[PDB]
RNA sequence: CUUUAACAUUAAGCCCUGAAGAAGGGCAAAAAUAAACCAGCGUGUGGC
């Protein structure tokens, strides 16, 4: 828009995200190509996003400028500008909570920074390989006390009922939410009144530092673990259109169809009551893949057929000599 | 050139009982569109292509004619001559062969002019279908349920179509219903929906009263006027021809018993079976068969029928938004007004005040004169100008020139009223 | 439908039409220059046809060829020359034209 | 094609179920086969009371009759007239 | 079709000595077991295996498939004059195999005597 | 005797309104529909029989015969098509190669 | 038993605006969503 001050930047809520949208791509093929009108609910479509031509349904019911704004029930498209095909979000609600991936890894670890918890124990929660406690109680174990299979076993035969003990990114989810902001930050401004040793002053300084600037912005710890992941407006990562027969994918595109198969696969498999083993290894999976799309890098591994180089994903638009400071924008 | 047409003919070659010669017929007519107006101006052609060996024959000719002008396309007498009388003024025959030129604008024309006899014979096929087929109670089965229309197989492949406007509003049949209906309205030449059924129509009520009642198709009773509203209220008007018969009694039936079949078609809709009658205001009286008509004055020159109702029968008459009563209207072809004591009591009283006052204003005339016009029954301007004078002579106290300036200013006050 | 090397190209004139010959494909040793026509090759357009017999007859009777947009081999700018050479190859299955 | 076919026949009025009947035999004879039937039954009358408000201190009898229809001999097209045919509302046509 | 009920997993009977991990791990299209941790992997619980070969005891039928049917119930009807339409049975008799269905033609019952094969259970 | 209506009651709640206003005034002036633009469609419906209409019902079998025929003889004719002209070349490869380039105009913008 | 029987039609609301029984709405309740017609990115080479 035109007369705009100063930009603004904070993290982003679920229900911001279900204001941005315009639809939920549930299927993970992109067009029919038998004949090339795109697939309804895939990652093209026309009623999520906008018309394929201009001022057109896509069941080619209405095509005159003074019928503007009235949809049609043929295909659910409003007849508007392709423009619109450029900047209407999308949504994909997750079977399973997700961990995002540059406040895992941007190594000062904002999570770990947060929760007072090495780095390489969230990850192997993360991935599937511990237990964290979430409120004990009348427990022998503590909160941030992690365990295997085995403390996991002997806890069961122990406090069978007592503590609370989940894994994967559900469980700093709930970890997350259950600490308080206040509370911390009045206690270690006492503690640091109480102290002086000066490499505990460093780590407590700037783990109240990070909590006096988390509450005076607007928002919470639940946000940095997703539940709802948004796409991009199609025309922004468009299709090769080749010469002879099919065309040609770019890397997000295939980055967002193997989301959504492991997805659809996941759901799936919560629906059937899978044993545990399973879904537990689809968590991860899921998870995985998200790590993958966000960001390439951190777990160098989505490599395509035919070119094996690695997909440019959406932290590799940004950086580098090809994003967008460096090349486009200057 | 003979391959690909003959290819085109054995590829649209159908059945024995379709034609197939009329195919020769359009694209030797197309070929006659493209090579005898080409492109511009002015020249004949005939051309003929045969079935067995598909070889063309294409004789581009000129039209025999001995008139001065069109030049163009004439032929004399002495090649009539060589005829031996067989040619006269209009014919072209003769034999000069002229091979079959190409474009893609004929080509194209030519897709168009087969296209549009195939459309035409697909609406030979429909008008096939729709002689016997006129119109019909139809019992089908339905095929699909969609969101804005059903539609029914009536045996031997065949499609009838009716939509949501054409039932009644609550109507919501299921995969195995033997729905009847009424064929009504016909589209052939549109490529879209071609056969619409009907079952809230009167036409459909007609039926009925046509299957239920056997004497009123064995010319005993006379339905010649109905009107609905669907589900709630109707009526229908019969006329005996034979005086041994009572036709609201055996319209209606015993104990109502045929209707009330006919109710359980509509749901619940009243149908009012009253009597024909000539009158067309005893008509009214016969018509309001659930209510009661006092007085009907008609006015069919400014297209009103005035209805007396009694008093504490207004609602009974009147019903629902005034529809029944109009739905009268719609039984009698004429603007029956809505029935009520004192809003007919004011107009009645508006009409013989306005004709006091157009009587005293736009005359210039006396009391006395105007009090008789109000007293005979002309209420309205219309009927002093153009009435034979034997009702104005005959009236004491005025002589032929008072009368004729009185008709001089009735004239001149309706071309008044005619440029104001 | 599939496209044509023909000669027949709508809303050109004449003039473009004389480098070529009949077949569709310009002279060998003909001058030419920046943006004439070097081969004629043509492109169906329907766009909304949808007919599931009218598609029948323009395959087959209908020169393959119902609405024309123009999709012709030509110069770029700026280049001009001297044809010195022309090759034409044929899928085997589709007959041969007369200039090949 | 079950061959075996039973009708029975409900008479409210005699003259509408007359014309039915004459509908029947005429559908029956213009297909190949030949039909049996009536061989009605008497008057059986109903017990059926009326609306009426009561005093403060119509019809009875309702002449039914019956008419019975035996097919042992059918064809396709008898049975597909006995499948496309329309009859006048209020009125029973029952093949038993 | 025939879906698979785990897509991309194998259920595998095994005692869990050194020498099964490297015979199964020794199959040429083996990604490694899936536990809870490397070195052991999991076993799977009791009510699991349970419910999992439960899940496959659906595919009996016969009874019940035409010869055990009940009176009352509003079903279709496939033979006869009477072929693709719904009905009312009012009984059903078997010991004389005739099923007595009033379809619903006309919006009217018309009783008439059919067998199971001649009508459908709807 | 019911009289239920919401109209009526309002009519009747602005009885006054209708009493002031109609003082030498028409009451009301509602058209119908007429039956000008109705066909009656009466001239003979005698041999339009029920049981003649049971022995003949409508046909339109001719119609799928030369529906299917179509059908047949196009999926003939663009199987042929698709069977020569995706062929798979043999032990060889693709003998020759598609080459084709397009360059760039100047298109102005007004 | 002395020369053909039959008057039927009981169901869908309440409120507001409006010259009305011309029309425009909300709320107690719900099955069900042809055509005449303007006009790229990833490798290599080389240069500065
Ligand atoms: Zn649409």
């Amino acid at each position: 828009t035109e007369e705009f001050d100063a930009i603004k930047i904070a993290l982003a809520s679920p229900d911001m995200i279900r204001s941005w949208s315009f639809g939920e791509v549930k299927k993970p093929e992109t067009i029919n190509y038998r004949t090339f009108k795109p697939e309804r609910d895939g990652l093209f479509c026309a009623r999520i996003f906008g018309p394929v031509k201009d001022y057109e349904c896509l069941c080619g019911k209405y095509k005159r400028l003074k019928h503007r704004g009235v949809i049609c029930e043929k295909c659910g498209v409003e007849v508007t500008q392709t423009k619109v095909r450029r900047e209407r979000m999308g949504h994909i609600e997750l079977a399973s909570p997700t961990a995002h991936i540059w406040f895992l890894k941007s190594l000062p670890s904002r999570i770990g920074l947060l929760l007072d918890m090495p780095l390489r124990d969230i990850e192997r929660v993360l991935y599937f390989e511990s237990y964290v406690v979430i409120e004990g109680g009348m427990t022998n174990l503590e909160r941030q006390q992690i365990l295997t299979e085995e403390q996991y076993l002997d806890a069961l035969e122990e406090f069978g009922d007592e503590f609370d003990a989940k894994m994967g990114a559900e469980a700093i989810q709930a970890l997350l939410k259950s600490m308080d902001l206040e509370q911390e930050c009045e206690q270690l401004r006492e503690e640091l009144n109480e102290t002086n040793s000066e490499t505990k002053r460093k780590k407590l300084t700037k783990r109240i530092k990070l909590l006096e600037a988390f509450v005076q912005s607007g928002n919470k710890p639940e946000w940095m673990i997703l539940t709802v992941l948004p796409v991009l407006p199609p025309d922004l990562r468009p299709l090769v259109p080749l010469d002879g027969g099919r065309f040609a994918t770019s890397d997000l595109n295939d980055l967002y169809r193997r989301v959504i198969n492991r997805n659809n696969r996941l759901k799936r498999l919560l629906d059937l009551a899978a044993p545990d083993i399973i879904v537990r290894n689809e968590k991860r999976m899921l998870q995985e893949a998200v790590d993958a799309l966000l960001d390439n890098g951190r777990r160098g591994r989505a490599i395509t057929g035919s070119n094996k180089r690695p997909l440019k994903s959406l932290a590799d638009m940004i950086k580098g000599k090809q994003g967008r400071f460096r090349q486009n924008l200057l | 050139m003979n391959k690909e047409i003959l290819a085109v003919v054995e590829a649209v070659s159908n059945e024995k009982a379709l034609p197939r010669e009329k195919i020769f017929e359009a694209l030797e007519s197309a070929l006659a569109t493209a090579t005898k107006k080409k492109y511009e101006q002015e020249i004949d052609v005939r051309v003929q292509i045969d079935r067995k060996s598909g070889d063309f024959d294409t004789f581009r000719r000129w039209l025999v004619v001995d008139e001065v002008t069109q030049p163009t396309k004439e032929i004399t007498l002495e090649a009539a001559r060589y005829e031996d009388e067989s040619l006269n003024l209009g014919d072209y025959v003769e034999d000069q062969i002229e091979s079959v030129t190409f474009d893609r604008i004929t080509t194209q024309t030519a897709k168009q002019v087969i296209v549009q006899k195939v459309r035409e014979a697909e609406r030979a096929m429909v008008v096939d279908q729709f002689r016997e087929h006129e119109g019909e109670i139809i019992t089908g089965v339905v095929k699909k349920v969609n969101r804005d229309n059903i539609s029914l197989d009536l045996g031997n492949n065949a499609e009838a179509v009716i939509l949501r406007e054409d039932m009644l509003p609550r109507e919501n049949f299921r995969p195995g219903d033997r729905v009847r209906g009424v064929l009504y309205s016909v589209r052939p030449e549109a490529r879209g929906a071609q056969l619409f059924v009907t079952r809230s129509k009167p036409e459909m009520l007609i039926e009925l009263f046509r299957i239920e009642v056997p004497e009123i198709g064995e010319e005993v009773i006379e339905i010649k006027a109905a009107a609905r509203d669907p589900g709630s209220r109707a009526k229908i008007a019969v006329k005996t021809n034979d005086k041994r018969i009572d036709p609201v009694g055996a319209c209606v039936g015993m104990r109502g018993a045929r209707v009330q079949a006919v109710s359980t078609e509509l749901g619940g809709e009243r149908i009012d079976i009253v009597l024909w009658d000539d009158n067309p205001a005893q008509f009214v009286i016969n018509a309001m068969a659930p209510a009661d008509v006092a007085s009907i004055v008609v006015d069919e020159d400014k297209h009103t029928m005035d209805i007396a109702v009694e008093a504490g029968n207004l609602a009974q008459a009147i019903g629902r938004n005034g529809q029944n009563v109009r739905l009268a209207s719609q039984l009698s072809g004429w603007e029956l007004n809505v029935m009520t004591v004192d809003d007919l009591q004011a107009k009645h009283q508006a009409e013989a005040h306005a004709a006091i006052d157009a009587f005293t204003k736009y005359l210039d005339i006396d009391e006395d004169f105007a009090t008789v016009l109000v007293e005979e029954g002309f209420s309205t301007l219309e009927e002093l100008a153009y009435v034979p004078m034997k009702e104005l002579l005959e009236i004491e106290g005025l002589d032929e020139p008072t009368v004729e300036a009185l008709r001089e200013r009735a004239k001149n006050a309706l071309a008044t009223i005619a440029q104001a | 439908g599939p496209e044509e090397i023909t000669a027949d190209i709508p809303n050109v004139g004449e003039a473009a039409l004389s480098k070529l010959d009949e077949s569709g494909i310009v002279y060998i040793g003909a001058e030419v220059t920046g943006g004439d026509i070097l081969v004629g090759k043509v492109t169906p357009k329907g766009e909304t046809q949808l007919t599931p017999e009218e598609k029948l007859l323009r395959a087959i009777f209908g020169e393959k060829a119902s609405d024309v947009k123009d999709s012709s081999l030509r110069v770029p700018n700026g280049v001009s020359g001297t044809v010195i050479d022309v090759q034409v190859f044929t899928r085997d299955g589709v007959e041969k034209d007369k200039r090949a | 094609q079950n061959q075996r076919i039973r009708i029975r026949l409900k008479a409210f009025d005699h003259r509408l179920i007359d014309q039915a009947t004459a509908e029947i035999v005429e559908t029956a004879k213009r297909t190949g086969a030949q039909v049996r039937g009536p061989i009605p039954l008497p008057t059986r009358k109903e017990r059926f009371t009326v609306l009426i408000s009561p005093h403060v201190n119509d019809q009875y009898e309702i002449r039914t009759h019956l008419r019975l229809v035996d097919i042992v001999e059918p064809t396709e097209k008898t049975v597909d007239a006995l499948m496309r045919l329309d009859l006048a509302a209020g009125v029973d046509v029952q093949i038993s | 079709s025939e879906r698979k009920f785990f897509p991309g997993y194998v259920l595998v009977q095994m005692v869990m000595n050194d020498a099964s991990w490297h015979l199964v791990r020794s199959v040429p299209r083996v990604m490694g077991f899936i536990g809870g941790t490397s070195d052991r992997p999991a076993p799977i619980s009791d009510k699991e295996v349970d419910a999992i070969m439960n899940r496959l005891q659906q595919v009996g039928d016969k009874p019940r498939p035409k010869t055990l049917f009940e009176p009352g119930e509003m079903v279709r009807v496939n033979d006869g004059p009477f072929a693709d339409f719904n009905g009312v049975v009012e009984e059903v008799d078997y010991e004389k195999s005739r099923l007595k269905v009033s379809v619903s033609i006309f919006g009217r019952a018309t009783p008439v005597e059919l067998d199971f094969s001649q009508v459908e259970k709807a | 005797l019911g009289s239920m209506d919401a109209q009526t009651r309002r009519r009747e709640r602005r009885a006054e309104k209708q009493a002031q206003w109609k003082a030498a005034n028409p009451l009301l002036v509602g058209v119908s529909a007429k039956p000008v633009n109705r066909p009656i469609l009466s001239l003979n419906r005698k041999p339009k029989s029920r049981v003649e209409s049971a022995l003949n019902p409508i046909d339109l079998t001719v119609l799928a015969e030369y529906h299917k025929q179509i059908e047949s003889n196009l999926q003939r004719i663009e199987r042929k098509n698709q069977r020569t002209w995706y062929s798979k070349p043999g032990e060889r490869g693709i003998t020759c190669s598609g080459r084709q380039k397009i360059k760039g105009k100047s298109i102005p913008l007004i």
